[PDB]
């Protein structure tokens, strides 16, 4: 008994299979029992009490996948103190799980699914623009080690705390974490909208001006045999500020950038936010965006 | 041929692993940065897949399946883009961006219906698993779950072998038969469609108090010498300072 | 040979007679000393929170040798890091 | 090719590889060197404590 | 009874010019402090046990900018005269008054004398020394020494006469806000200087993480007979857009590090130094280790 | 050397004064504009010495030792490089930048090493002075302080004579004989030893409420259009606004 | 009576012409009477009181043209109430006009002449570098929108406010709005001062330094021919860090920008602040600055 | 000639509109970025007028009259400089900043003195309006306001119309006779004179609490990739966050 630390490590390692048996009547129910198997087998193997413990862990278990270490820890502590000490029936643990699964899911979702996951994927796929070879291994190191950092430390913290602080959750710290995650996520999402939402309006057409540069306003290339002080002068003017051939073509994208870079990306994000507020499904919006891109390219605007 | 005789054999194994991951969606093997790189390491040019993986990941952003929906399933798209790249020896980095990455969108579209068809098959497997549930055999549900896993994963292994066996001229002419106004159009659309996931995540978390932070991030981002990690550090420190000042 | 004797001196000081103004500083020093924290930070905090209490008139006679030991040769700063930034900072 | 050896207020010291001697190249004018010294000194004083963290 | 009249204070100011010279890595500027206090200490009480107690009292740690030490010496004289003849000030207020204004005064004197006045005077002296004129060393010497002596006398006298008007101010408030603002600015510009002034460029001739080969049309092609005008124009345009040099594209470790975040190696080295210092390791060992590591990295061609 | 043994003793006297002011750091006899000019006054060509001093002064800016962190010791540079000028009878102002200035910088580093060694040495003399202070002898303390000053002055006086008796080309041969690998490694290790100082000043200032400012400054530095003064202005403004909000709340 | 809203709309559409009959002895008086004409036409035409109204509304009145809508509103309310109800003499209308003739002109002149006009013009000119057509269009659209919105909302607020709330203004929300607008204005003013105060000190003379380079520190150009790998080597040197012709001319502006960009502009702004505080007319300072620029060009040090 | 025969009457129309707009300052027809663009778009070269207007508006900042202190009156400056531009075809962008902007400043001073004279002239018209007010005629005030309007507005139409008659040789030799030192100094002064308006604004609004924001905006300006709208967004966000934190 006493839940030796090696058994705790085994439970932590096998808890990563919490999902997989996704259902409708009892979503994500098999994995919780699978992760609870070691403690149940150690405390009481091959008995009717084991059967009723399995039945008492078969109910609704629908929490965020990553924040499950505190749940496992409190369940293990309760089972340890009830199989040798107190006589807690299969009613209190169901109550505490129902009470602290909703808010725990609602804090885990906006700090994991939509706060750290998109930003980690973005930093992995931004340096990957130039065909970076490091990006896959970097993602492996940065994400899979996050579970070792969190799902183990929080598991130990919850096991040590028992069920003392499960009732005090939401007493002021969770709101602070929610607010900080929302601030960070809003900041990085604005950055991503600016950076990785390409509405380049250059086009063969959509040219707002075509003024011809005059003599001295562009680099003058001689008629062959480039040599000393000629290549020197040309590099001097090229490096200072001068431009190429005397045609100055500026597109709508240039003016949009001169107002605010990534303005059209922000407008598109606002428009699709408004559309998604009308319960419009993501897929039809995706198809409409693809269609508008198709007709933009057909119009030679995008 | 390629780097080695065992390269083709290992390609099938890596394609099966990528197919299993694409429905698992945990180890991220199905993502372009991993799917392209793993096959390119063995199939001759190791760095060819990394370039293609990086070029395709930036378009494969926000291609998730949400609420009983069918994602483009880059598990097939990345594998097909990489295998077509290695079969046709042209790594100009304009070929990748013009006839490989745009073709990856069409391959993802095809993989969408392919994975829907293979998904509809698992209904019968789960039905017979439910039938055998009351037989009292614990191992039955495990073995049928693994059978469903294998059936869902072979949908990536089979086309990989089909493309390996098929002649290069067939795939070359199929690629050339694609109209290029269509290809560029949905390339623009793929650049666009990140906004859908961005709008979703913004709708989830949005308050009258946190909108200014969104606009400050949007305004401070055009500074090119700030990598996204620097932006994340900016956001974290701003949030910490704001929370410290408010809680005083 | 430093932390143990500093602990002994603080323990002897905090019981004879201490005013409330430096009680906070001495308690903070002990709490950061039993915790494994950097010694120079503890020394700086102990020394800085005593300068008005020392120069004006008070510096309660019980904690006199404590201030003497904190203002000794070993416990001083010498400004090594700040000097390296100032002098060698742009050298290379 | 010149290998960096040391940096001063006005100019840096290099080693020339084509030859085999250390060569000093001056980059900062008297005004520039003085202004850089002022800024570097004040920013190094600000980097650490201004005396309040010694 | 002694009043520390003008002539002895003048001698104290003159002898305070030897504050350095007994420079120690154990107790900085102790011998100079005692030497400058020698006249007043002898006047007040010589050849006694208290004289020895005073010599041991003034031969302790003292680390300040030498120019701003005339206020310290003046306040010390003012405290010492009234300790000898008047009050019963113990051996705790002199050391406290020394330490309280040794730190901030040094931190305000280093950027103003070494990094504000000396650069300006030296630059002016060197600007007009380009012709070999004798007036440049004369100008430097006269201006610097006039300013320094005027400072060392005015501030010494002001510190002597006030005496308590600065001790009361030091005993008050308004210092916590200044210290907190100094800490905030210190961390900000500290991060900035860690990023900027620390450069651990990992290019090297070897230590390449990627040497992929390019292809026809993916780089800038160069002729051999005549670069001409038109193909030179095309080459310049290719270089302008983004096109790379010779087909063997080389990517170094520093390239990947900078695509992660600029100045990451300096931050990591700094954090390792903080950890080692927290693990009770002398900074001299770390300095020697960093020097030998740099030497090896230059020999190993990774740097 | 234009004059006889008079110039021989005058250069030694000037070197002794430069060695004294190297630590005194008040009369600025160790500054190149003074030391080189004085060495040029006593040996013939004053203009060449003044030109050398003016050229070396721009290098000597920012060579101030702060808080037990010794600087590159402009005293030895200014004395020895000017003496090398004196031995080599050419003052074309191209020879200066060609040979004397790099030799000045190398000898400055050597003098930094030597002054660090003598600063370590002086601790024993100061211990003896403290030991004599117990006996109540003011004269003992005064004499030991003077002995320390004399030793630091001789630290520069002796190299002046040794360099006077050594052939002019030997110094350049020795300076160019050190491998470039050693010098480059020393440079690249010096570019990292400052992280030690950064770490110590962080550990002497770190608090959980001010780390965000450290990381904001670290992440706001890669912008090249921000000069050091602009970044310091940002830091001061952030401090002021944060303190204003903290007080108003 | 009751001042139907279409009458107020016409009143604003003719207050568009607040100036035009500008005078020195009696500033900006004809436009005010012309703007208020329809109200008097509706209230009391063709009477002794009508001419008395025309004569008391044609006296001295000077304020910023845009910040005059609250004045119109309060005057409309006072005249309509006096014609319908009370017998307010010719002492409160003039009193209420003069009470905020000063402060409103002092708050609306720098806010509307030298805060929003410079930023709008600077943006419109910055996006007109390539001859883009959308620059005057953007300028007109944004300026007209701001002006019309401000004028209409201010006059409506003044009419609804009457003579009481127009004096008790400044409770709670107004102070916060003022402080926030002040913070925004100071930030934008700092940006403007750094950006668009050009004190370029290049000059043919005023070359602070002309130090020469050395072999291996600048790009060597072959005078005979450059064809071959020589051009590639030159391009590599240029792209890495190397410099042009071995003479480095360091102008005064270069050292100033090394200290901080836009320092002379900040100093001149502070000097103009001091001059304006010393009660000096702005036009005198404008002429003095023109003369200073002329002299700077004369010395060839600009 | 130019774009058309109707271009001349459109020149006189836009000059009249600039005349009405000079003192009223409602529609900013008198502003160089509007006046130059309108007068160049009609007179043939459309983009040349926009280039000149964008170049001239940057020195026309801070050119507003404050309490009988007559402004340099960009109304005549823009019209005259642009009509001189279209008279002699030279849009080198070096002629623009070499021989047009200083000519614009000189014509601005001329317009200032002209509008001062017309402003003094309007006093007698307003006096006549006051005399007609006692007659009880509501239309008299309107007529003597519109008369002042048109009299002041003609001060730009008259010189612009007269300039089209003047042969280009006379204006060319007059422009060439101006020393280059005067022109360069006028350009420098024009780049300088916005500090007066900036100083006036700072003097109106300044406090020991808002100076740090001024300095933060000043020191963050050299970042060229942050446009003016981006800096405005940053300022608005900082103000909102400051207000939220202080009100807590
Ligand atoms: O929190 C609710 C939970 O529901 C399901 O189990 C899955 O969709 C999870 O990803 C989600 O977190
Ligand atoms: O700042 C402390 C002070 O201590 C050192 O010993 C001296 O070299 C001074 O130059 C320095 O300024
Ligand atoms: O506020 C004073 C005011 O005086 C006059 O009415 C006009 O010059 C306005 O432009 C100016 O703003």
């Amino acid at each position: 008994v006493t839940l030796d630390k090696k058994i705790r490590r085994s439970v932590m390692w096998r808890s990563m299979f919490l999902q997989g048996s996704w259902n409708y009547e009892r979503m994500q129910n098999g994995g919780w029992a699978y992760s609870l198997i070691p403690a149940l087998k150690k405390l009481y193997p091959s008995g009717e009490e084991a059967k009723e413990a399995l039945k008492r862990h078969l109910e609704f278990f629908n929490t965020h996948p990553y924040v499950a270490a505190p749940i496992i820890g409190v369940t293990l502590a309760l089972e340890e103190e009830r199989a040798n000490g107190a006589d807690i029936d299969d009613a209190a643990i169901q109550g505490v799980k129902v009470g602290m699964m909703g808010p725990l899911a609602g804090i885990g979702d906006p700090v994991f699914w939509f706060t750290v996951r998109p930003i980690v994927g973005a930093i992995a796929a931004s340096l990957a623009t130039g065909g970076s070879i490091i990006a896959p291994l970097f993602f492996f190191i940065v994400w899979n080690a996050i579970r070792i950092a969190f799902l183990w430390y929080t598991q130990e913290f919850g096991y040590k705390s028992g069920s003392a602080i499960t009732k005090d959750l939401g007493g002021g710290l969770l709101q602070t974490v929610t607010k900080g995650a929302s601030i960070l996520g809003m900041f990085v999402l604005g950055v991503l909208i600016q950076r990785w939402v390409t509405i380049n309006f250059n086009g063969p057409n959509a040219v707002v001006s075509k003024i011809p540069l005059q003599k001295g306003a562009y680099v003058e290339f001689p008629k062959g045999s480039v040599s000393g002080t000629q290549l020197h002068d040309i590099l001097g003017q090229v490096g200072n500020k001068l431009s190429l051939d005397p045609t100055k073509v500026t597109y709508l994208q240039d003016n949009l950038n001169q107002l605010i870079p990534g303005l059209a990306g922000l407008l598109i994000t606002l428009l699709c936010m408004w559309l998604l507020k009308k319960k419009v499904s993501p897929i039809v919006i995706i198809f409409g965006l693809f269609v508008v891109g198709i007709l933009g390219r057909w119009a030679q605007i995008m | 041929m390629e780097y080695g005789v065992l390269s083709v054999i290992l390609v099938i194994v890596v394609a099966f692993l990528a197919g299993l991951e694409g429905i698992l969606d945990q180890w991220q093997f199905h993502q372009p940065i991993i799917a392209c790189s793993l096959i390119g390491i063995v199939t001759g040019h190791a760095s060819a897949g990394i370039i293609l993986g990086g070029s395709l990941q930036l378009i494969a952003l926000g291609w998730a399946n949400v609420g009983a929906a069918v994602a483009p399933d880059a598990a097939l798209a990345s594998i097909a883009s990489s295998i077509l790249m290695v079969q046709s020896n042209n790594f100009d980095l304009t070929h990748i961006m013009g006839t490989i990455v745009p073709a990856a969108i069409l391959l993802a579209t095809a993989g969408l219906v392919l994975t829907t068809l293979v998904r509809m098959l698992s209904v019968v497997l789960v039905h017979q698993a439910d039938r055998a549930a009351e037989n009292g055999s614990y191992s039955g549900v495990e073995m049928w779950h693994f059978i469903a896993l294998i059936c869902q994963g072979l949908r990536i292994a089979i086309p990989a072998g089909l493309l390996l066996v098929i002649s290069p001229d067939a795939i070359q002419k199929a690629l050339a038969a694609i109209p290029p106004v269509i290809s560029g159009g949905l390339a623009v659309g793929g650049g666009m469609v990140v906004a859908v996931g961005y709008a979703m995540v913004i709708n989830l978390m949005a308050t009258r108090e946190v909108w200014p932070f969104f606009f400050l991030g949007f305004a401070l981002a055009p500074i090119s010498e700030l990598t996204l990690i620097a932006t994340g550090v900016l956001g974290v420190v701003i949030a910490i300072v704001y929370l410290n000042l408010q809680a005083s | 040979e430093f932390e143990n004797e500093l602990r002994s001196m603080l323990a002897t000081a905090l019981e004879k007679d201490i005013s409330q103004e430096e009680r906070n500083a001495l308690n903070i020093a002990e709490k950061a000393l039993d915790n494994s924290e950097y010694l120079p930070k503890i020394i700086l905090n102990l020394r800085k929170a005593l300068t008005p209490l020392a120069i004006n008139r008070t510096l309660n006679h019980d904690l006199s040798e404590l201030y003497k030991f904190i203002t000794s040769s070993k416990a001083s700063n010498k400004n090594l890091g700040g000097g390296l930034i100032m002098s060698w900072g742009r050298l290379f | 090719k010149l290998t960096f050896i040391q940096s001063t207020a006005a100019g840096d010291l290099y080693y020339n590889t084509n030859t085999h001697k250390y060569v000093y190249q001056q980059t900062q004018n008297a005004f520039g060197a003085a202004a850089n010294t002022i800024v570097n000194g004040w920013m190094g004083g600000a980097a650490g404590g201004f005396g309040l963290h010694h």
